[PDB]
């Protein structure tokens, strides 16, 4: 099932990512966001 | 209401979606490249994490839930002392059973083996 | 927490 | 025994539902586990896709998110959850100008018509799977031809009383001076009658906790109304408050076989006249159907209860299957006889078989009279239905209601017959 | 004790234009598995 | 081997002696690791304020089955993501994790920073080709590209009228927005959408979408 | 040529030459009118019967706030036609993709809605039907329905295609620009790439911003651009 | 200094635990959005009303938009601002009919779990740490 | 002195209590909001209570 996210196109920063985590928790729950954080952590570390 | 043809069989109007749903075409697709993620999640143990929350969704107080789990886990170990010591844990068996009670399928106590383990003396070193 | 009431 | 050697490759009236029916809900976080929707001449229905092996606790069958439903408080003030009516919308004045206890159906009909007009509302899609004016079995849509055939002055008077109440409400609130946003909801009087019929035949009252607030809501849950009614249901409705999900859960420790229909009890205990008035259907196995009877003659119900393996208090009358072995005769219909029949009982006083035998025929002597009161017989009506090929569905239900009542009289005649002879042993 | 052998552990075909396959190579001495995996990935992609 | 299976499923409590927050003590699932040092997750090292110029933690193993129950079900990091002070996330990416994401979403150079002179790009049918082309060094991370968008309008851009509408005489008209191109028609209702973006935005969007799908498939309640 | 059948109805009430900011007491039959829904107003244009809903009658038009019954008279700013014409209706606006607050569970992460600020009615050449093999849009006659002013006008269109009124319409390419105010007809072979259109607008904006940023330096007057 | 302040803060409320569902109070702190914006920002005014349990019904004309003992979300709070109501009474620890404990409704919605607080939560100690933890975080004229 | 014995102290003390409650929370929130620290009023009202 396709997830109805929002295609962030401009930029993400400390405040932008913090809002996204807040919205992901309030929509998918902490179990989903805990996995999303790990994928985000790997993506951020890899591209850095 | 009731309508039948010459043969006597009943003919009814097949209720079908007359209009068109936009979200129908935007959600039936599935991503093809999550084989490594789903394998990692099961191996790590995050599959129980979702199950733990799922049980809490139908619960009223999370402090009563853990007390009930601990009480049932103590009951399990008393009956079968020589089962919940190693690869199987008493608490994990309770969580797996409670998910299976809802009608879903999980491995017993979420226990997983290592199919690629070469020998008995070889233990999987973790790449820190 | 878990000690509220007596666990029952 | 190899799969290649084995060559695997009835119920024709039931066909699998349109895949879009589940898909339009599936995209809205609606999950049905182990069940599938099938449709037929009678209507929709949920049938198990596999054997449901019983577990320690109830098994989840279906989940419906709150945002897909239409909910209104049963008690004033009328607050709508998943709020769809905008502030200042004229439809709220129509809703607020209703009887607080008699017009619950009208307030749901206004929301139902309002939801169909809204473009973003889910019910504008789910409304296509609702039965039409002719397909709906509600007696509110029936005319005098079906009502006269119903053969029940009390039930007909109530139905015709509701028709006047609903029609006059439309006349008051859908005159020529209404705004177009209100007029387009009910372009003609007939549509509003259909809206009330859906509201009456599909409302599910339930006490739900939404956030920190607990209240009684006249809900309009989709995919859950499709569950048919049975006084011995195999599943029930449970409201999960943390995620605002309505769970359909099969009874704990009960096995459901492949293809078995999943049913819930719309009402705890009611007579067929109430079901016809509300939902427009009747069940011959209703354990609450009554019949007027003279109190002069009575029997020992304890003997009557035991001979059919009926146990428990009258509030919890039920039949034991394994004790009876097969006993194809006993059903929910004879359980109602244990209540509606005049009976006597002392602490432990045994009955007199001859006196009961003197009274069983006397009891059955009266029982033949009510069947003679109705000009048609139980088999005559069902034979007519098979011969009938072009008529309104409310006509069939009216036939069924009098047929079920006649059989209910016919069932107890046999019930007293077997009871009388079995009393000797 | 063992010799360097390979085997396909997973193989899925959940499309007509999407095939999946997982392969194991073992035993490998320290540092060789990374070299083989890096070069094979470059060969597979381009 | 016995120790490896014993720790499996038995949570332990990690405590920072100069305790700072409620997260100063927390429960993790231990895994036997090489070396003589305690490896710790980078995200939780911010909840512990665990600087890596020197730090030593005290670890306690719950013994009673009740203690092991509440350690796993109340103190695990996957159930404590919001700080009770105001209700804000605590495991927000920081340091080079935030730098890497910032670089990904730092899109194309625009205007005078992209062209030397006043003007006065590849089209990808799906995001997989855009990622694949990036792997094959065909395009850069910040190089602009057009992505054929099959979903609905989803990108967050400033609500502005199209920069320019190319209305063909046969009924097809293209609407050039600041960030996407929409091809509508009068005869038909095709509604073709092409998003002007980079691989970085696609990679970031795909990472979130794959994480959700990967978690859903692993926790397959449908079966 | 190809004039549409000038039929007459019974409810036809001509609104031409009426005050703009005044309402009409009576209520119109929406079935007889084209319903144009915009962000700030709902626009009604008389709809003569036709196999396809392409014929417009600008003799009587009404403007109302969105989903309201109190009709009014639009601020006509151009000589609207007195004959039935076939107009291709294409909206002009923006997508308001927003992130609503999440309070209820499973609330949408985003809310994508399209806001219409102007609507363009492009007359079919010789009132030819869409199904006609010789169909082509006559870009000379374009009418703009502005939501903000609740007014309808005629597009000021500049024709740059060589050939004059006798040119071949198949090579025309209307270029709407400047918030739906500048209409220019160019040859299809001169179409700008969508990448060029975006870069051209970005280059102009950033160049002006860079100059203002550098203007505050005290050696700006003795510096070059490059 | 902050560490010393934490010990005093947690001690005064170490005994406060959510022990009852609804204490049955009727008095609620009344807040109005029209006399407040003159001093503080509107954004923080939302946070004061987020997670609160309404102590009385709120009406807009004959329309009822919120009920007693109903949790306040961003959707309800934004509705109040748009339609300019002023008689907003909410349940706060000030309105609870106790000082050795606090009920779920009077406290409100737990920030961590996004739902009504659960019985037995050591909510006093949480409040103490929520204030002491930011302790280590606290010209042109 | 304006009100009687059973209500001179009843609402008089309440006025001091209520006025102090709103005053105390404002001053405490003034420090934290100035320093860019976001703390819900619940954690402060419990202390003030
Ligand atoms: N047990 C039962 N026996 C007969 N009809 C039933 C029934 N339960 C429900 N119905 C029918 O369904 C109506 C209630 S709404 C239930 C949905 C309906 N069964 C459908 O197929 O769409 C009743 O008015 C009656 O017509
Ligand atoms: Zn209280």
């Amino acid at each position: 099932e396709r997830a109805n996210l929002v295609f962030h196109n401009k930029v993400i920063d400390g405040t932008a990512i913090k809002r996204l985590i807040s919205r992901l928790i309030d929509h998918f729950g902490m179990a989903y966001t805990s996995h999303i954080l790990d994928q985000v952590k790997t993506l951020g570390f890899q591209q850095a | 209401g009731i309508q039948r043809d010459d043969n006597g069989r009943r003919i009814w109007r097949r209720r079908t979606l007359t209009k068109k749903d936009d979200m129908l075409r935007y959600k039936l697709q599935r991503v093809p490249f999550v084989e490594e993620q789903v394998r990692k999640i099961k191996e790590v143990g995050k599959v129980m994490t979702m199950d733990i929350e799922r049980l809490l969704l139908s619960e009223d107080n999370r402090f009563e839930f853990v007390n009930s789990v601990a009480a049932e886990a103590t009951e399990y170990v008393e009956k079968n002392r020589d089962e919940y010591g190693g690869t199987k844990k008493a608490i994990f068996h309770v969580l797996s059973n409670r998910v299976n009670d809802l009608g879903f399928d999980r491995p017993e106590a979420y226990a997983e083996s290592d199919p690629y383990k070469p020998g008995p003396g070889y233990l999987k070193e973790y790449y820190t | 927490g878990t000690g509220f009431n007596k666990g029952l | 025994p190899f799969p290649l050697f084995q060559s695997p490759a009835s119920s024709s009236e039931l066909e699998s539902a349109d895949p879009d029916f589940y898909k339009i809900g599936y995209v809205r976080r609606v999950r049905a586990y182990g069940v599938e929707f099938k449709e037929g001449p009678d209507g929709f229905g949920i049938y198990a896709s596999k054997d449901i092996e019983p577990r320690r606790r109830a098994r989840v069958i279906m989940e419906i998110p709150h945002e897909l439903m239409i909910t209104i408080r049963q008690k004033h003030p009328w607050m709508f959850f998943p709020d769809i009516v905008p502030i200042g919308h004229p439809i709220f004045d129509i809703i607020n100008s209703t009887d607080p206890e008699r017009d619950w159906d009208l307030r749901l009909a206004c929301l139902l018509l309002f939801s169909f007009d809204r473009e973003d509302h889910f019910w504008r899609l789910y409304g296509d799977f609702l039965p039409a004016a002719d397909e709906c079995s509600s007696l509110l849509l029936a005319t005098e031809e079906d009502l006269a055939e119903l053969q029940d002055p009390q039930l007909v008077s109530t139905i015709r009383q509701q028709q006047k109440r609903v029609l006059e409400f439309w006349e008051k609130n859908w005159h020529s001076g209404v705004p177009l946003k209100i007029k387009r909801l009910a372009e003609d009087a007939e549509r509003f009658i259909w809206a009330v019929s859906i509201a009456q035949t599909r409302c599910i009252s339930m006490k739900t906790r939404i956030g920190a607030l607990v209240q009684d809501l006249n809900m309009m849950i989709p995919y859950a109304d499709m569950l048919n009614h049975s006084f011995e249901p195999n599943c029930f409705l449970h409201w999960r408050p943390k995620d605002r999900i309505l769970e359909v859960m099969s009874n704990a420790g009960q096995a459901i076989k492949k293809g078995e229909e999943m049913t819930i009890n719309y009402m705890p205990g009611q007579k067929n006249n109430m079901l016809m008035e509300r939902y427009g259907f009747s069940t011959p196995v209703n354990p609450w159907d009554a019949i007027p009877f003279s109190g002069d003659s009575r029997i020992h119900l304890n003997s009557f209860l035991s001979v059919f393996n009926i146990f428990g208090l009258p509030e919890e009358y039920y039949h034991d299957s394994e004790l009876s072995g097969d006993d194809s005769f006993v059903d929910g219909a004879v359980i109602a006889a244990a209540r509606t029949l005049p009976t006597w009982s002392d602490i432990d006083l045994p009955p007199i078989p001859s006196a009961e035998r003197k009274a069983v025929k006397e009891l059955q002597d009266e029982c033949r009279k009510m069947l003679a009161e109705y000009p048609t017989t139980s088999e005559q009506d069902q034979k007519l239905l098979d011969s009938l090929s072009e008529a309104r569905t409310t006509f069939a239900t009216a036939v069924k209601y009098r047929m079920h009542r006649k059989m209910f009289i016919g069932k107890i005649i046999k019930a007293l017959d077997i009871y009388q002879e079995r009393l000797l042993f | 004790t063992r010799t360097l052998q390979w085997k396909c552990v997973e193989s899925r075909r959940d499309s007509k234009r999407l095939y999946y396959g997982r392969f194991i190579l073992s035993p490998l001495m320290k540092g060789q598995a990374d070299t083989i995996g890096i070069a094979m990935r470059r060969a597979l992609l381009g | 081997e016995i120790l490896q299976e014993v720790m499996q499923g038995h949570p332990v409590l990690l405590n920072r002696a100069p305790t700072l927050h409620r997260l100063g003590i927390q429960s993790f699932q231990p895994i036997l690791v090489e070396g003589r040092t305690i490896c710790l997750h980078p995200l939780v090292c911010k909840g512990f304020n665990a600087d890596f110029d020197g730090d030593q933690m005290a670890v306690h193993v719950p013994l009673s089955l009740e203690a092991q129950a509440e350690a796993r079900l109340l103190m695990f990091s996957h159930m404590n993501l919001l700080s009770p002070a105001i209700g804000d996330p605590i495991s927000v990416p920081t340091q080079d994790m935030l730098i890497g994401l910032y670089v990904l979403t730092s899109g194309t150079r625009r205007g005078i920073c992209a062209n030397r002179y006043n003007p006065c790009e590849p089209f990808f049918c799906n995001s997989y080709d855009a990622i694949g082309a990036y792997r094959q060094k065909r395009i850069n991370l910040d190089s602009p590209l057009w992505l054929r968008w099959q979903l609905d309008q989803r990108v967050i851009a400033s609500k502005e009228v199209p920069i320019e509408v190319h209305y063909e005489s046969f009924g097809n008209y293209h609407e050039i927005y600041a960030h996407y191109l929409i091809v509508r028609s009068v005869k038909k209702e095709t509604l073709y959408i092409y998003i002007r973006t980079t691989v970085g935005h696609i990679s970031f969007y795909r990472e979130i979408e794959e994480a959700i799908q990967g978690f859903s498939q692993a926790c397959s309640y449908d079966t | 040529d190809g004039d549409i059948a000038f039929v007459q109805s019974k409810s036809f009430i001509s609104t031409q030459g009426w005050d703009s900011e005044m309402v009409v007491d009576y209520r119109i039959n929406e079935d007889e009118f084209h319903k144009i829904s915009l962000l700030d107003c709902d626009f009604f244009i008389r709809k003569p019967p036709d196999p396809d809903n392409d014929v417009y009658d600008f003799r009587e038009m009404y403007v109302t706030p969105p989903d309201t019954d109190i009709y009014s008279v639009p601020r006509v700013l151009a000589p609207m036609p007195q004959k039935y014409i076939r107009c291709a209706m294409s909206d002009y606006g923006c997508y308001d993709v927003t992130e609503p607050p999440i309070d209820a569970p499973r609330d949408p992460l985003y809310k994508s809605e399209r806001e219409i600020s102007k609507v363009f009615l492009t007359k079919h050449y010789r009132n030819r039907r869409l199904n006609d093999p010789e169909f082509v849009l006559d870009f000379e006659e374009i009418y703009v329905i502005d939501s903000k002013t609740k007014s309808i006008t005629r597009a000021r269109v500049l024709v740059t295609v060589p050939g004059g009124r006798k040119r071949d319409r198949k090579d025309d390419l209307l270029v709407i620009r400047d918030n739906g105010n500048s209409f220019k007809i160019i040859h299809v072979g001169e179409r700008d790439d969508p990448t060029t259109v975006i870069e051209r607008e970005e280059w102009t904006k950033t160049r002006e911003d860079m100059e203002k940023h550098l203007r505050k330096l005290r050696d700006f007057s003795v510096s070059n651009w490059f | 200094d902050a560490g010393y302040l934490t010990r005093r803060l947690v001690e005064v409320v170490q005994h406060i635990v959510v022990r009852r569902t609804d204490c049955g109070t009727i008095r609620g702190i009344s807040v109005s959005p029209r006399n407040k914006s003159r001093m503080m920002s509107e954004r923080i005014f939302i946070q004061t009303l987020i997670g609160r349990v309404l102590a009385d019904d709120i009406y807009i004309g004959s329309r009822c938009v919120a009920f007693r003992n109903q949790d306040l979300g961003i959707g309800l709070v934004n509705r109040f601002i748009t339609f300019g109501t002023q008689s907003i009474s909410i349940r706060t620890p000030f309105t609870c009919r106790s000082t050795s404990w606090i009920c779920r409704l009077c406290y409100g919605r737990s920030p961590t779990h996004g739902d009504l607080v659960e019985l037995g939560e050591a909510v006093g100690i949480i409040a103490g740490q929520s204030i002491g933890e930011p302790g280590t975080q606290l010209t042109g004229g | 002195r304006i009100l009687g014995i059973p209500w001179g102290f009843l609402i008089g003390a309440e006025l001091t209590i209520v006025q102090s409650r709103i005053s105390l929370v404002n001053k405490i929130q003034k420090v934290y909001r100035s320093q860019g620290v976001q703390i819900h009023n619940r954690h402060i009202e419990i202390i003030v209570r």
